[PDB]
């Protein structure tokens, strides 16, 4: 199958550099162009630029001075590198592969590296449980509280768990730290017998944290 | 640069209707504009590519028509998964362009939040802070008010919301309406309440607690 | 109407 694997998400400086990572897999790089595409809240989908298959490349005229796009065909790797960043580069960048090898139609995209570009430094969250305490059923939840910079990813029960679970949008404390609850409704009578935890992972600060959210 | 203007800006349709989205190019492009479907936390997804064009594992619901500067990407007859973002993108001309975008959204009939309230952990207590919870949950319409109430105290100014995208399966939303107090204003207070008002509830409906 | 980091999805 053909997919796009790329770098995980980073804090960037102002003035400071940006390089991401594309692995792909499924096919070869030698045969395909790989383009580079982000999604701001100012510019919203902009293209940036492509390598092609012979190792040429465009580069959209905004960032032709600061871009740069190299690649290892043996390692199935693409590299972006952008420069001189400033806040309004915080942006989800994408790699993406079109159908064929000249064309810009994109069949398939990598998930996306979230990039926020702030001086602050990153800050790995806390994670507090919310405690199960009607007709049968429970909520209850993780609070992931304090970080910085997004995102944190949340799951349930290892990926076992995904009825039910909402995972509500962090928002930006007078702090300048990022806070989210997620939360899922299950049986009241499975909370004798089935265990509950919030898997929490926040790359930017590599914490990791499993939390267990039982009845008080 | 090709200018893409989307219109409108957010479509909001019941299940089995049809549905149009247009975009319109600065200048003429011929049928070079492909379609995209941008659902919630996901990546862009392949829809239509030049104009009319179907692509494999697309259900048969979406189809494009239009040439030179007038676009249009259809769905037939709309399923509730199809909450999304869509977007055009243009490659007549370099470079590449894409639209702003229109939203998608799923009417549904009215539902009631169901409510529950949660008091800090004692973890988060040590670290003198309190955070309240309370969670409205599975309800449509939008629009829903919480009111946070300390021995009777109207809060105001020390509580956020977060409010979730629209479920792909119900067409519903949930909200947290987080309250946050330093530990000591937490400890001199007995009566938490999160009060919930909701257009699919004849009358408020209240969670609270008291501190121990 | 644009596009928002947090919820990932379009914020008019």
């Amino acid at each position: 199958q053909v997919q796009l694997k790329q770098s995980g998400p980073g804090l960037v400086q102002p003035s400071q550099s940006l390089s991401i990572t594309c692995t792909v897999s499924g096919f070869s790089l030698t045969n395909y162009g790989v383009h580079w595409v982000r999604q701001s809240p100012g510019k919203g989908l902009e293209w940036l630029g492509v390598i092609w298959s012979g190792g040429n490349t465009d580069y959209n005229t905004p960032f032709t001075s600061r871009l740069s796009i190299n690649k290892d065909n043996s390692k199935s790797q693409v590299f972006f590198k952008m420069n001189s960043l400033q806040s309004n580069d915080t942006a989800i960048y994408y790699c993406a592969r079109a159908l064929t090898y000249y064309d810009y139609e994109f069949a398939y995209w990598g998930q996306g590296t979230l990039v926020t570009v702030s001086a602050a430094s990153t800050k790995g969250p806390s994670v507090f449980p919310l405690a199960p305490s009607s007709g049968g059923t429970a909520a209850l939840g993780c609070l992931v509280k304090d970080y910085f910079p997004e995102p944190v990813t949340v799951s349930w029960n290892s990926g076992a768990l995904t009825s039910g679970v909402h995972t509500f949008p962090a928002v930006l404390q007078s702090s300048g730290l990022y806070s989210l609850s997620s939360v899922v409704t299950v049986p009241s009578s499975s909370l004798g017998t089935q265990t509950y935890i919030c898997n929490v992972n926040h790359k930017p600060s590599n914490t990791k944290v499993d939390k267990r959210v039982e009845p008080k | 640069d090709i200018l893409l203007t989307q219109s409108p800006v957010i479509l909001s349709v019941s299940p089995g209707e049809r549905v149009s989205f247009s975009c319109r190019a600065s200048q003429s492009i011929g049928t070079n504009i492909h379609w995209y479907q941008q659902r919630t936390n996901g990546s862009p997804r392949l829809l239509i590519k030049y104009a009319s064009e179907s692509i494999s594992g697309i259900p048969s619901r979406f189809s494009g028509s239009g040439s030179g500067t007038d676009f249009t990407l259809s769905i037939n007859s709309v399923e509730s998964e199809d909450i999304a973002d869509y977007y055009c993108q243009q490659n007549n001309n370099w470079p590449t362009t894409f639209g702003a975008g229109t939203k998608l959204e799923l009417k549904r009939t009215v539902a009631a939040p169901s409510v529950f309230i949660f008091p800090p952990s004692d973890e988060q207590l040590k670290s003198g802070t309190a955070s309240v919870v309370c969670l409205l949950n599975n309800f449509y319409p939008r629009e829903a008010k919480v009111q946070w109430k300390v021995d009777n105290a109207l809060q105001s100014g020390n509580s956020q919301e977060s409010v979730t995208e629209q479920d792909s399966k119900d067409s519903t939303y949930s909200l947290s309406s987080t309250l946050t107090l330093s530990k000591a204003d937490y400890e001199k207070h007995k009566v938490y309440a999160c009060e919930v008002t909701h257009q699919g509830l004849s009358s408020p409906v209240t969670k609270s607690f008291n501190r121990g | 109407c644009q596009y928002n980091l947090s919820s990932r999805a379009l914020k008019c």
